[PDB]
């Protein structure tokens, strides 16, 4: 294109001339430049395990059997024992009789199954899960056995512990996942932040010493003269939370030994070439000692992040994502290693080739979750979600080498999975906001963008709730990182998020809104009650009254989804016990307490998921049948139950009336309402586990499209089983006509009682492979960061690049886009998911817009 | 006709339809995918028992992840 | 038997897992992706499967 | 023989002159005199179960099989359930399938096992009482299905929970019985105080009622918007118990009725007698109403007073004891029924038989006990003790026409068990004193007397160390009863003790004091360090460093005895709940607490048995081997290894040194401080779990006689093995030479620091069974209370007859004498224990006596 | 082949333990003590014991 | 005339007239053999009843008279 700007004449064409001699096409296919030749062997090797509409796109990839059945054995073993540790036992018994796998060219070594093919099951979790993986094509075998472990099973598992609390009703409409989501306790879906920082400081010695220190203290203050039973009685929950650390602790030193003994074995038995020989030897004394002793180079340190992201997420138990400030936590080893060059000594890219081995470590990851969580993650393994940038205690730029080394691999492999965020700051340096430019350009879709001012405030916030009284520190409050894809968390060695249960989640508005319309009846998926009885048609009246039957409904909705939650949570820390993770937070081993009892630090939240819809159909609503009586309320009703059949000139005035991101006024001032007032303001009376708030952090991760197969024809002028809006406070698909700047206005005006919100934007090619769209990048994060709105997520993919994906998969299967919160393989994500990205206004910018954003070319 | 109507022990039951993918939450259950409207809407319907039930639209086989959501 | 297998390495005595007679079955396997390797803690009276090399 | 009083001539002839027509040999074989022909017939073919030297005396005695099969198999159906809920169903399940037993003649109906002959056993509670129990020739029938529920019941045992928790050297030294009782968890023996007037009063379907009530509130409460998570999840305990407690009150109501049902069918169908059929009919509609329905009559509260009694003592749980205060928790229904006569009418003599029948089917219930309790209580099938007497909230007098009822029960019935206890004041009536002295004069050796005062000051002190702040009210304080033998504790509809984990348990000072001269090695039972190493023989260079090496000693063992009972506490509230006692407990129902989690009243005590033997052997020690300088430590010790042996002079010697109630002011000053300082002051230093201070109960029971064999010789004169003193604060046995006024000047001594001590005294036969018996020992009662003692009990029985019971045993079958705080069969006694008995000082009354009593002919 | 026991007496509908077929089992016993009668839950379909009395 | 080890003894202390199980722990017991002429009965501890025995040894049982 050619843009005329304050007299220059801006050309866009692409930085690199020969991509002019490229097709637009199939750009993507020629961006990759692995680092060295043994990363692009094992990106050519790798073994992808993406999923899609319930269903593993591989045929290769089915579920294993280990894990269930050595947690069976042990679980049988240790009846009377106290649970704690006999979880420990559990996670014993599983460390050491599990298959270790060693493939080729693989430096970071370990795995979570018997087989590198497969994944682990999980029947303590919850039975449902493991009876639909038992009735698929990827079943774990022998099936009998694995019947009868989950038969075993259905009696202990979290759901059979917390479903007995709630109304059947309720968990009935819970578990439709078209109103709220399913609860984690019926899914076995979960997230965690783990302490890294702890393991790769002290090792796992160090913690069992300590463990032991206290234990003998413990029995000692029992035995003391004289006795207080008032007192002396708290020694023994923290007596077996200590002594299963010890177990789950020696375990895991164990099992990390076996897997370089391992090594060991292939070098000196197996293996041919001299040079491979001295490289598994190299790694095999590392697993020797990491993670038993302190971590000493990088090499130390990305291998002790492995196994405890191993441990941690798939092992001890289940647990998306990869939460971690990977820039911060691995710099001391990165200034050992390649600044100071003291141990494991290495270059800058021999760190980017490392950062690259650990992407495609995590591309291998398959994901043992339930068919709901196999649906709304499509083109991927799972959720991974790291943080870099951002600032330190003292305020300053937290921007390192470390930061670039990470970004340029993600940007020279071009894998997926792990997607990243950076929290900008206006302190943070340009260079390596060059780097994450790079990413954004080559349209990798991550590093997604996240306020860090907003952030660390919210930290600051939600420490005043801490039940002990030990929240994060104001200096503490800076680390922080997104726990799943976009809620910010502390990380560090303690006061991290253990559970799901503390925050997550999603609630529906679009659903809530057309059972609003319908006195909470679920006509469109269920016909059945979804919702409580708020009024039937001749009930509203007035538009004040639709909106007071949506506050029942979401009331009701939020309620159950919160109280789920927090009954998972108390059936948690009693039954679910991680004594490896308390093992390695330095609060739960000064207190001796389990990781999902002992909450220093509140986080409590809930995502709204298709809140725009209900928000366009609000606002027509209002405009239409109530202040202008155009149409009324029966009349929509009864062209809704029609699917606008017969009624198109209906649909087409509901479809053009006002809608959010266009910066007008009308449509604006009762949306800003919707999200501050209703969807914020009602959530926020609830308090959690933590006795902190729980606040909206909107997002839509795929269920968007789920989410509105299930629901019905909305006012909005969507009809029936049409995917909802892309991000929580993202425009609807062609919706937006008045360009970037002004979704940017629209966006900036709700500042009030949202923990997060998603903008998903996607802008033009051409300027963006131009030399001048850094600059116009730079200038729309400033101007992004002086508007105060959360978070921004940036897609460059052309229309015709993806269409010929459509036709051509084979040929695009490089090609990488961005769904909402992560990103995935174009080409393994359904036609109704790559048709919702598609529909996605590619967004040019004209002289006003950057005037507006204060560019200076 | 085309909606879905029980049928006890049916031969064909949406268990083995195409249109159908199971539940999210409970593999009892099942999501009835036949109802594709011409602009792209994939209208589910909720199953509450995948063994006895069955409509005319019911044809044999499992659609690729593409044709899901 | 299992215990003349090529793929049959004794566990070492000062190893945190060591039992009397355990050891470690060591295979390489390949498919169309790659070559791997898979480790499975064994002992020296035990079944022994259907590929059997003596050392 | 004839006494002259202050001029006057006092002569002891019978007052019953057919008494100068009896031989004196056989005079307590001709007193029993039952009020009708049908008591008459019930206690000629009562079916004892004594219990002696830890084995049952009559063959056709043999344990049960019924409660263990149904316990099992409902404990392995309700795997994965929360523990209140599985104890609600295993009770469930053993009163739905318990054979029920309907005997002739009876009209209080009701029993605790499949026969009449057997009785329950506890896998639940210790492993090692049923392997114990396997063992013995009284075993479970089949022998390896009762094999097969000990070892499936032996990981989840209470004995199982507690012990991980303990040095396996300490609970070996607990084990032995020899200087400390083993714990409550290790044996399975327990006590409880049941609210039975609430089952009186309400009735079962009222609390069925009231808790499904409370259930449905607090799930509306989980659901209300807006949810509080620090405040919600305190529900799932409460909504647990109360669940259980509906699932145990409904299966209680339904057991009684089919026992009713049971009634109906003999009557209808194998009676042949129609005054037995319309008894019979009478019985099943009792059993009908009650418990389900509020009592209306005497008929009505007596047959739910059994059936809460078998509940809370035998079919839930193992439970020691008869506690309760009868006379006013059946006051109400006797003036209902014999006063009025509005409900089931009947005479004074109809409620004097029917308490007669309630006796005679407690000495009809066989205990389940381990074998240490089968040999510490010789002579009786269990301790049952109940309280009468006292006075009200008022502070006025609690006698009534029921009590009398009772007393006249106890008399003409002469049954060993149950007990009588009789709270003394000024206030009691003279006519109820009377049946009490017609009781005493008889031999039966109760009622025993204790001091009201001090008992009603007790529970306001202990109310003082409420957690909660609930505890008992000064007008509450005055209704008080005795645990078992000699603890006060409250009776009523609340704050009643629910397990021995309060209070209860024994330590032993004289095997203290042997291992205080051994540096705490038991050389003469075990030969292993029983104790601490205070100290070798030339280290003791003073006396104070003997007292302070016994203090040692003392606190290590009292130490062990506390955390032991609190640990068994936790874990029974954890895993040993009783839904039904929760039900009819107002404050457990009121929070949806468990029995033994809630403890509103403190009432923490340990028992300290073989006291005054360790007390005169300290005494001998500062006597003769520091002050005199005559023996030294080694010569001392020398003696004692040699059991006296060449030492007879020396034995002689120490056995001749200053004792315990002779009114010597050099043995009664160091035994004041011996009790004061060391044996009250250094247990009150503990505090259980209750938050109170833990007091000693002097007392004995048996255990002496055990733990005399157990000890090796001692200062005090002893020989190896032989029997210690008799109780808390009596005399050796004939030590006291100084007659009945210098023992109680020397028991009045001691006044600090002390829960309660038993006296026991043996009073000349001539003088009580004289005219003026009563008159004597009236005023021995009001000095013994102006003197502040804690309590007496009382054997009339002359030599010469028990030891002809001892020659011609099968002669003697209605002997009944008094060991410690329990009234025996004296045929039942082992030989060793009725010498102990016999060797008592019979007492007599000079002038001198007389006149420090103020008696006045 | 337990209903036409002489000792068989079906439990009341009313009954609160009542289920389809349950019914009590009613003895008469005596030993040298005395005489007693013991009631068995047990069912309509059931197995017969040595004491069957017809009808 | 001391109790002493022996394995798998044909005569256990466990079928000794003198013994008496041991009030807590079966496995263990009391020898009652050592009655002293002044009527103590001073029992000793035994560890093991199943391989234990003295010159003492008499098969059979005491009524409960003539114990403790
Ligand atoms: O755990 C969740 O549901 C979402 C987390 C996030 O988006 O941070
Ligand atoms: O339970 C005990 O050891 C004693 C109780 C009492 O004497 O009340
Ligand atoms: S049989 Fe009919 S109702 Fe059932 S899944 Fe197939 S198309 Fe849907
Ligand atoms: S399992 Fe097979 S490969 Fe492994 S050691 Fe035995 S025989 Fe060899
Ligand atoms: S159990 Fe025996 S006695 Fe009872 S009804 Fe059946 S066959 Fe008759
Ligand atoms: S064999 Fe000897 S030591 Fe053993 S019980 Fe008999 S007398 Fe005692």
């Amino acid at each position: 294109k050619v843009l005329e700007y304050k007299g220059k004449k801006l050309n866009f064409t692409p930085e690199d001339p020969a991509e002019e001699t490229i097709p637009a096409d199939e750009l993507h296919e020629h961006l990759q430049k692995p680092s060295t030749a043994r990363t692009k062997r094992l990106k050519e090797r790798c073994r992808w395990k993406h999923a899609s509409a319930g269903e593993f796109i591989e045929k290769s990839v089915t579920a294993g059997i280990e894990r269930m059945r050595y947690l069976t054995e042990a679980h049988k073993a240790s009846e009377g024992k106290p649970e704690a540790i006999r979880r420990a036992l559990g996670l014993a018994n599983v460390l050491n009789k599990s298959t270790l796998v060693l493939q080729e060219d693989e430096f970071i070594v370990g795995y979570h199954a018997e087989d590198p093919n497969m994944f682990p099951l999980y029947p303590e979790l919850s039975h449902m899960a493991v009876q639909d993986y038992l009735r698929s094509d990827y079943s774990p075998q022998p099936a009998d056995e694995a019947a009868a472990i989950n038969e075993y099973w259905k009696p202990h598992s979290l759901q059979s512990k917390c479903q007995p609390y709630f109304d059947p009703a309720d968990l009935g409409r819970m578990y439709q996942v078209s109103s709220m989501e399913a609860p984690s306790f019926a899914s076995g879906y979960n997230s965690i932040v783990p302490p890294y920082e702890t393991v790769l400081e002290d090792g796992l010695l160090a913690r069992i010493k300590l463990a032991e220190k206290h234990i003998a203290e413990a029995q000692a203050d029992m035995s003391t003269f004289p006795w207080n039973g008032t007192k002396g009685l708290d020694n023994i929950a923290k007596i077996d939370n200590w002594k299963a650390m010890v177990i789950a602790c020696k375990a895991v030193i164990s099992w990390a030994r076996r897997q370089g003994r391992l090594c060991k074995i292939v070098a000196e038995n197996f293996e041919t070439d001299p040079k491979r020989q001295a490289e598994l030897l190299e790694i095999a004394d590392i697993c020797q000692r990491i993670p038993a002793e302190p971590c000493k180079g990088l090499k130390d340190a990305m291998q002790a992040k492995f196994f405890t992201f191993l441990i941690c997420h798939a092992i001890e138990r289940y647990a998306s994502g990869y939460a971690q400030k990977e820039d911060t936590l691995l710099w001391p080893y990165y200034k050992a290693s390649v600044v100071d060059k003291k141990f494991q000594p290495m270059s800058h890219m021999d760190a980017v080739e490392l950062v690259e081995m650990e992407r495609l470590k995590i591309s291998e990851h398959g994901a043992g979750k339930s068919r709901a969580y196999r649906e709304i993650f499509p083109g991927s393994n799972d959720l991974f979600i790291l943080t870099v940038g951002g600032t330190n205690a003292k305020g300053e730029d937290a921007c390192n080498d470390m930061t670039d080394a990470i970004l340029e691999a993600a940007k020279r492999i071009r894998t997926a999975e792990p997607s990243i965020v950076f929290r900008y700051s206006k302190k943070n340096r340009e260079k390596t906001l060059r780097w994450v430019f790079e990413c954004i350009r080559d349209g990798l879709g991550y590093p997604s963008i996240k306020h860090d001012e907003i952030g660390t405030e919210q930290m600051k916030e939600y420490a005043k709730f801490s039940l002990n009284g030990n929240g994060a520190t104001d200096e503490e409050a800076h680390n922080w990182v997104n726990v799943l894809c976009m809620s910010p968390g502390i990380h560090g060695r303690r006061k991290t998020q253990k559970t799901r249960s503390e925050g997550g989640g999603s609630i529906f508005p679009a659903k809530l809104l057309e059972i609003s319309l319908n006195d909470g009846y679920d006509w469109s998926y269920a016909d059945m009650q979804l919702g409580p009885k708020t009024g039937d048609l001749s009930s509203l009246k007035s538009f004040e009254d639709v909106w007071e039957a949506f506050r029942k409904q979401y009331q009701y909705a939020i309620n159950l989804c919160i109280s789920t939650k927090d009954v998972s949570r108390y059936f948690e820390q009693r039954f679910l016990q991680m004594p490896f993770v308390s093992a390695i937070d330095d609060g739960c081993m000064e207190l001796g307490m389990d990781a999902c009892a002992l909450s220093e630090q509140p986080n409590g939240w809930h995502n709204p998921i298709t809140t725009i819809v209900a928000a366009n159909s609000l606002v027509a609503i209002k405009k239409l049948v109530f202040e202008e009586k155009k149409y009324t309320l029966e009349q929509l009703s009864q062209a809704l139950k029609a699917n606008w059949e017969g009624f198109e000139e209906m649909r087409v005035d509901f479809k053009r009336a006002p809608k959010w991101g266009n910066d007008d006024d009308y449509a604006d001032g009762i949306i800003t309402r919707f999200y501050e007032e209703i969807i914020g303001g009602e959530m926020r009376k609830i308090t959690n586990y933590s006795g902190g708030p729980v606040m909206p952090t909107g997002q839509a991760v795929g269920l968007y499209m789920e989410v509105g197969s299930r629901t019905g024809p909305t006012p909005d002028g969507r009809f029936g089983g049409e995917a909802a809006d892309d991000g929580g406070i993202s425009p609807y698909m062609g919706t937006d006509k008045k360009g970037p700047t002004a979704v940017l206005r629209s966006v900036s005006k709700v500042q009030k009682n949202q923990k997060g919100n998603l903008l998903n934007q996607r802008l033009s090619v051409p300027i963006m492979r131009s030399k001048h769209g850094f600059e116009i990048w730079n200038s729309y994060i400033k101007t992004w960061h002086d508007l105060n709105i959360d978070h921004v997520q940036f897609n460059v993919v052309s229309t015709d690049e993806m269409r010929a994906a459509q036709r051509e998969p084979e040929k695009h299967h490089d090609l990488i886009v961005r769904v909402s919160g992560y990103s995935a393989r174009f080409v393994d994500i359904p036609t109704y998911g790559q048709n919702t990205i598609i529909a996605r206004q590619e967004q040019d910018f004209s002289a006003s817009d950057l005037e507006f954003l204060n560019v200076e070319i | 006709q085309n909606q879905p109507h029980t049928e006890v022990g049916t031969a064909r039951p949406c268990r083995s339809c195409k249109w159908q993918t199971p539940d999210p939450t409970d593999p009892h259950r099942g999501q009835c995918t036949a109802n594709r409207h011409a602009m792209g809407g994939v209208w589910k319907r909720w199953l509450r028992d995948v063994e006895n039930t069955t409509c005319s639209r019911h044809e044999e086989g499992k659609l690729s992840f593409r044709d899901h959501v | 038997t299992c215990k003349q297998c090529a793929n049959f390495f004794p566990v070492p005595k000062d190893a945190d897992d060591y039992e009397a007679g355990k050891a470690d079955c060591v295979r390489e396997k390949e498919d169309e992706k790659g070559k791997y390797w898979l480790s499975k803690p064994i002992f020296e009276n035990s079944a022994q499967c259907e590929a059997f090399q003596t050392k």
